[PDB]
């Protein structure tokens, strides 16, 4: 007998889950391009609360970042008659250096004031903190991997009575195989010292100045992605091409690997590229690897040398925003938008970044994309011949035409002995320091 | 595979069959072309074999697809047009005989054969073709 | 159709298709499906171009329509180094059905706004969205403690000639069309106009607007300036630019460079989450003051 | 490619595809489109398997790269006995494009993993997922009341043979490979390994992984032994399995039945939700205890 | 597990592929190498719990877990997600064959042994369409699955 | 590419083939329409040649396809039918020829050939499609 | 587009070509129709040109598609079937000459041509269509 | 099949698809393949409709089951102003299998509701959505402050019948079978059905249900009704309706015209989420009272 | 629409046409089925008319198709097969006629024509169809 309407059900399901099986957002795939699938990633966290619960992810962070924490191990409130507890509150993962700068619930704690214990949550197996030994020594728990800070004789007097929320800025260098080697600061620097001081005062000059107070902290970009395919299990990770300060990056638990690491291709805007099975991670730049002719193009499936689609000015992102962390304050979330003084009738395109970074920095990342988004309105669906093979996924081509000569960065390589490629347009000046002052 | 005979000795006039490449090719567009061929050898491809004789060599080869045939099996092919080597160019043939003398060991290119009687006594099929499988 | 009843409903018709685009410059170009060029306005339509014609599609739904309309690009037509270096961006149509023995009898099928055209293969394929192309896009101010508008816009009016603030100076020097040497550097300070408007006014790119970075006078006032992008069509080292000056979009860049502090149209304090949800703590600072 | 440009930017080319993938056990297996077997290195690579080799892709996107590679499957090949008990599955391939008239000029495509393989109809066909297939998946502890770690991982090291906790013992009575009698059940508790790895290094299933259940010696130290799963290749009922210890990820099984409670790596107070949202009533117990 | 079946290798009927039993094994890289709960405490004072339970050898990645409303015991729960882990990595066998109306008893729901020359392994049958052609696409069961776990409690 | 011979002197009447023009084209409804060739040249296509001689010159011509061809080599092709100008027109063919004397190096365009036996020493094999690659 | 000359003298019997249009019909399901004709004009279309004559007419026909051709010249074409009205109905066709006296300019209709070798002199070419651009 | 298999295992089977749907009103129709009218039941299948029978898919999901179902409607069948009208909406089905030979040799495939049909170009296809059609949708009360049920409902029982309630009258003056006159207008309040069932027994429409607006008496007794929509059958000027009475499903509606305030089933008071959220200030009326 | 002329006198022997009927149609898989058309009429749709005569008359019958015709415009045309009935049944055909005796306006099935020259002074063209728009 014949089929029904479900040729169309068949068609869908699994006709269509085999797809994403082997595979804002507003300004999240442009950035990206034709490229792939920008998944969702980095709806930041404004009012970081500490959630006691048993189904909460461990987070995971890298460089100077406020974390909320939770509660694990709280002994019952005590009155001294007005109430006192023992919490210990666990931050992160991995060995951290020191919590500095504790602020509850409201303004501002003083650190002196508390009598936390700080732990690195070494894998060395750091023991019970003497605290749990209300608990005692025989079922103290002894926590390996995650970094918990307890807390002791808390005086619930000063926030209410209730428990407050607890906020704690931690500073993590990133760990991982490829961090160990090649040392950066957090352990390179092996003793600075030269401490200035020659004592309201002159910090106009603190972002030239020699001293490296502060960013000490912040982690270079090439080891943190290398700590994502660590922990993902990619060993054969190559990073050497990158170039960037991380300053505090943020993903929690269940973050999919992949959707925490793509805020850093939006921020840094690095290639990703995989040539080989080294997937390699370099940083993207106008250097131009091909010079074709538009004599040396393949002839491709559509019988056109050169398919170049132009978008929709009604969709150009005519003004673009992020969600960034302050970094150099207190910690809160905030905005700043890059405005194109022709069209800024609409299309405006945010997104959340979660990481943390300073404020002419943002107001750069911005201007970037405001401009990058525009150029990369054009791309070109071309094929180019197995005699140059040598073009990989993420190169970019010069490609001469009689009008233009305009540069394109490829993406969807797809050969099977013929490669056909759908590139975007890419120009060098768009990965400029935008040169702005500062706050 | 087996080693079992040549064939009947009957073959119409008219039993085609040349060698075969890949030779995957993609004809850039503004220019002149490149090509590929992953081969180094040959596939013989003999096709458009007949049968004709009486009937009782019909049932000698209805069973030759059949008893020693099955699908999978060799059945040594005799071309009517050790290493055999092409010397009328510069370069060369250089190809390989796993089977003595043109022997081109093959299998049927069928699912069925199609065997007709043309009067009492006659005997027809139209095509057996086969590929040369190594 | 409008009053071409008559002509309609009687199978014997003759209803060709035709229409025009204005670009965003002042020109307009003509297309038609007549095999005869024909005119009703003055623009003229030429059969040499355009006009396939491929199904307009439609909906009492906010979406837009479509129409793919497919033709060719030419010297005389869109000739796509026009189109490549940007315009016919905005471009508005309107289509028409006008009867080609009386151009009289037309009516409008719809006015479009041509989003996304697709050229290839010696041709150009090109699609029509429909009217409510601007409904479905993000409009808003996110309360973010820059400034929000351009220096043209009604929310910050300025009168953007009143001094010498702007550089009408010719252009040399033109290089790879980022950097641009200008033989007028001298007249304004280092890295006066940092985000402005590069208008270009002559020449190869007529009309064409670039945005500045990097306003740098190396020697002798030479004025040595980057842009963000290419400007998509060579200048020919002897065209007129004017540039406005450059808008930080910040309470102090707004109020020193620039008189016009009130009409700010931006957030500079916005205190912040942990204002929100702290409670006033009896110690320290308790007096009124800025909280900055 | 990797400088066999020479050969390459001649249209007279001859480069014959090839692969080579390496099972989770230790052999390779070889295979090429190039007709005649041919090997650079110690792989001996047979075009008698495998090599349609259809249209890898590619993306600077984290999105895999995809080659689902048709083939045939036979005795010297995958055989699909190997393949149906759950060997290939985290086969990790190198995709060559290799000159076969030198092999020495040659490349890697991509270096896969292999994800999907669907065999039928005397063939099989395989998704050679990308390099990046690890990510795009869930990694976290959830601060749950139990242990997170397996017994030999790093977070918590055992020494896994340190005493008699390990059964090294052969096996007997195999049954329907879920059911174990195992001769040799007696030299340890009953229901020790509840949790453990029954690897088995002998035989048909060599190296195969099962989880044990049921841990039950019936009489004069049988160990009749359930798993959860089959271990999909039938155990000869003279193969030499070991078990290690069961574990039940929990701090009263942690510190009695071993050591290393020490080395936890799990939560188990976790107060919960109904303390957090809770304010402190003066009455009844408030002095400091365990809350436990 | 109970099977109501018992084809050989002989009995299906030709399918549309023109494949006797097309067998898809699944992806390793997505086994849900650790799966996880949300389930309500049901003794105590109820509130929200997770268990969990890790496959020993691949213990590498692929968490995939899920929230149940409803509220069951400590020793349950670790039995449940221990149940979904053997049988998520059971599941990834699939089947996709035809058999013909002479045997049209095969509800959708049932299981086959499905006899091969290599394996004997049995399958629980999904979205039969029929027409005059029973075409199923099967699913891997064993039944071991379902058993209680016998875990000790809290 | 070699420059091997030209070929088997016997050519079977019927050999045809002639230039071959990208000729991209748009085909505007309305009417009219513009059209460009980014060739400034055109592919000769030759097809259908035939080879008819006794079995002896076969055997040199079946490896004519295997030896010194495989798939991707030269053989230049002699036309029944250094730089030639058509001056017929006041426009100019100016076509040029890089090898000497209408020798046209091509390729067939063919997988496979297939030869036919059509009595005790007939060869023949239909057609030998070519393009004359650069 | 050129001027350059009319053609060969040379048509064989069976050279067809009539006007075109595209008119294009809705046929109204449960009654008469109603049907749109966009072009007040009609190509010619004339199609089935056969080259015959000696090989020394051959070279300046096969390059007078390559010489004046390429793809996208006029070759004014002559018609064995200033404004030529047709005055049989009371209506009129009152269609135009661009050029004088039934030369229609065309152009061809092919991406390549297909001449033949029919004897030691005989040249043909089965087929050369064209539609008469503006 | 139950008990047929000795029939179905041999290769000799000669089963003819055939099935009965029943329409929301009594009667049933016959479909079968056969092409021989046959009964087994008290059906009479009738071969001059329906069945093409299309690809009965399944799950064990909760998903439905679909079949598209082709035939033909005619004047003994379906006929269209039947199932235009508003019949046919929750029709049951069963498939049989039957053996024409012997129809005491069947089994039922699936029992369908037959949810979407659609009749074109002189025929009909209607898909037959499986079991599990009612699961999918949300029921659920949201504590509105209205009545959650209709009159006849569990919930609110009232005896519809109890005193002179309902509207007996036969119909005259139908017009556009939304206006409709009524001759006994006189017996009852000016709008005292706004929201009842126009049950319409006898005619054309027979059993249809349509909800009444505007009950408004212009003289002696009228009773113009509206209706918000078509009956989809045109009443006759003759029929017989009857119309329960108007329940407004509001508290002051509730116990004024109905006795029963008691069966209430609403959420009169329902304070608010401004309420939830005040904390109470001592000042003003802070007494104990309706908070109305 | 015209009352313009007949056409042309000649016609070959194979001018084909018969009444085209909608008759939509359901085609249950059981057996019988039912069927209803929504036309009362028939569209007689009559096809493969050839003008055969001089080049004279051809010049007359290529504008025919031009210029009265264009594509939607009448021709009434000649049947060599004010109401008639047909009483052959006890039914009745009652089918009317607009146009006079057996007049039937029509129009051509073709976006273009082909005449062809087939000797000095022949012209041929293979088919007209027409449908006998009302
Ligand atoms: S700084 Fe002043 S002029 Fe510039 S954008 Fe802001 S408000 Fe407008
Ligand atoms: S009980 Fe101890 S050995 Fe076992 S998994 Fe937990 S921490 Fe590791
Ligand atoms: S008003 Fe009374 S009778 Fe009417 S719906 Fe509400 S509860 Fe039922």
């Amino acid at each position: 007998a014949t089929i029904l309407l479900s040729a169309a059900g068949a068609a869908i399901g699994g006709g269509f889950g085999g797809t994403v099986l082997g595979l804002g957002r507003v300004i999240d795939q442009r950035l990206l391009g034709s490229g792939s699938q920008s998944v969702e990633t980095g709806r930041v966290d404004r009012l970081r609360l500490s959630s006691a619960s048993e189904g909460e992810a461990v987070g995971r962070l890298w460089g100077r970042m406020r974390v909320a924490g939770q509660v694990i191990w709280a002994t019952r409130f005590f009155e001294s008659a007005s109430y006192s507890l023992s919490l210990a509150l666990a931050l992160c993962e991995g060995e951290i250096l020191r919590v500095g700068r504790v602020w509850a619930d409201g303004s501002e704690i003083e650190v002196s004031g508390l009598n936390m214990r700080v732990y690195r949550g070494g894998e060395d197996q750091l023991p019970d903190p003497k605290i749990a030994a209300v608990e005692g020594a025989e079922a103290a728990p002894a926590y390996r991997g995650i970094a918990y800070v307890v807390l002791e004789d808390l005086q619930l007097a000063p926030f209410g009575n209730r428990v407050p929320q607890f906020t704690f800025e931690v500073v993590r260098a990133a760990q991982g195989a490829l961090a160990e080697a090649e040392p950066d600061l957090t352990r390179g620097l092996r003793a600075v010292a030269l401490i200035p001081g020659t004592g309201w005062s002159d910090g106009e000059n603190y972002a030239r100045g020699h001293w490296i107070s502060g960013r000490a902290v912040a982690q270079p970009l090439a080891s943190v992605v290398a700590e994502i395919c660590g922990a993902a299990g990619i060993t054969e990770i190559d990073v050497s091409g990158l170039y960037g300060l991380v300053r505090g990056y943020t993903m929690t638990g269940d973050q999919t690997g992949r959707a925490g690491l793509q805020a850093l291709m939006l921020a840094y805007g690095f290639e990703a590229l995989e040539r080989d099975g080294q997937l390699v991670f370099r940083m993207r730049d106008g250097r131009v690897a091909a010079d074709l002719a538009a004599a040396d193009l393949a002839l491709g499936e559509g019988e056109a040398v050169v398919e170049t689609v132009r978008a929709a000015e009604a969709e150009i992102a005519g003004r673009v925003r992020l969600a960034y962390v302050e970094a150099e304050g207190d910690f809160e979330v905030k905005a700043v938008e890059a405005v194109f003084p022709d069209a800024a009738a609409g299309a405006a395109a945010g997104s959340e970044l979660s990481l943390a970074l300073t404020r002419a920095q943002a107001q750069g990342i911005v201007g970037r994309w405001l401009a990058e988004a525009r150029v990369a309105r054009d791309t070109a669906r071309f094929a180019l011949p197995p005699s140059r093979g040598h073009l990989g996924t993420g190169d970019v081509v010069r490609l001469d035409l009689p009008e233009g000569k305009r540069r394109y960065r490829i993406d969807r390589v797809e050969q099977a002995g013929l490669i056909q490629v759908e590139a975007v347009r890419v120009e060098p000046g768009i990965y400029a320091p935008a040169d702005e002052v500062e706050d | 595979a087996f080693h079992e005979v040549r064939f009947p000795a009957n073959l119409s006039f008219g039993s085609v069959g040349g060698p075969e490449r890949r030779t995957e090719i993609v004809t850039l567009s503004s220019g002149h072309e490149e090509r590929n061929s992953p081969w180094a050898h040959s596939r013989r491809h003999y096709d458009a074999g007949v049968g004709l004789r009486s009937l009782d060599d019909v049932e000698r080869l209805i069973a030759f697809f059949e008893a020693r045939g099955g699908q999978l099996h060799g059945f040594r092919w005799k071309d009517w047009a050790g290493i055999v080597s092409f010397n009328e160019p510069p370069p060369q043939g250089a190809r390989v005989t796993a089977g003595f003398e043109f022997d081109v060991p093959v299998r049927f290119d069928t699912d069925r054969i199609a065997v007709s009687v043309q009067s009492f006594q006659a005997g027809d099929l139209p095509q057996v073709p086969v590929v040369e499988v190594r | 159709p409008e009053s071409l009843k008559a002509h309609l409903q009687g199978g014997v018709t003759t209803l060709a298709r035709a229409w025009a685009l204005a670009r965003a410059d002042g020109r307009v170009l003509g297309f038609t499906d007549h095999d005869v060029v024909l005119r009703f306005d003055g623009i003229s339509f030429e059969p040499g171009s355009g006009m396939t014609a491929k199904a307009v599609l439609q909906g009492t739904g906010l979406s837009v329509d479509n129409t793919e309309s497919y033709g060719a690009l030419s010297s005389e037509a869109i000739t796509e180094a026009d189109l490549l270096a940007g315009r016919y961006d905005g471009a508005a149509v309107t289509v028409w059905l006008v009867n080609w023995a009386d151009p009289a009898m037309r009516a409008v099928i719809f006015r479009g706004h041509l989003g996304e055209v697709s050229r290839g293969a010696g041709a150009f394929t090109a699609e029509l969205r429909g009217l409510t192309a601007a409904l479905g896009q993000e409009q808003g101010r996110i309360y973010h403690p820059r400034c929000a508008a351009v220096l043209g816009d009604g929310r910050c009016r300025f009168d953007l000639t009143k001094d010498g603030y702007a550089l009408e100076a010719a252009l040399g020097g033109v290089d790879e069309a980022v950097v641009l040497r200008l033989a007028e550097g001298a007249g304004f300070e280092d890295r006066w106009f940092e985000k402005g408007r590069l208008v270009v006014l002559d020449g190869a790119a007529a009309g064409l607007i670039g945005v500045v970075k990097n306003d740098r006078l190396q020697a002798d006032g030479s004025r040595l300036i980057e842009l963000w992008q290419r400007l998509g069509a060579n200048p020919v080292a002897g065209d007129r630019v004017r540039i406005e000056p450059g808008c930080d979009k910040r309470a102090g860049t707004c109020r020193l460079k620039f008189d016009n502090f009130l009409n700010f149209r931006g957030f500079p304090h916005i205190p912040g989450e942990d204002w929100m949800v702290s409670y006033p703590v009896q110690s320290g600072t308790n007096d009124g003051g800025s909280l900055f």
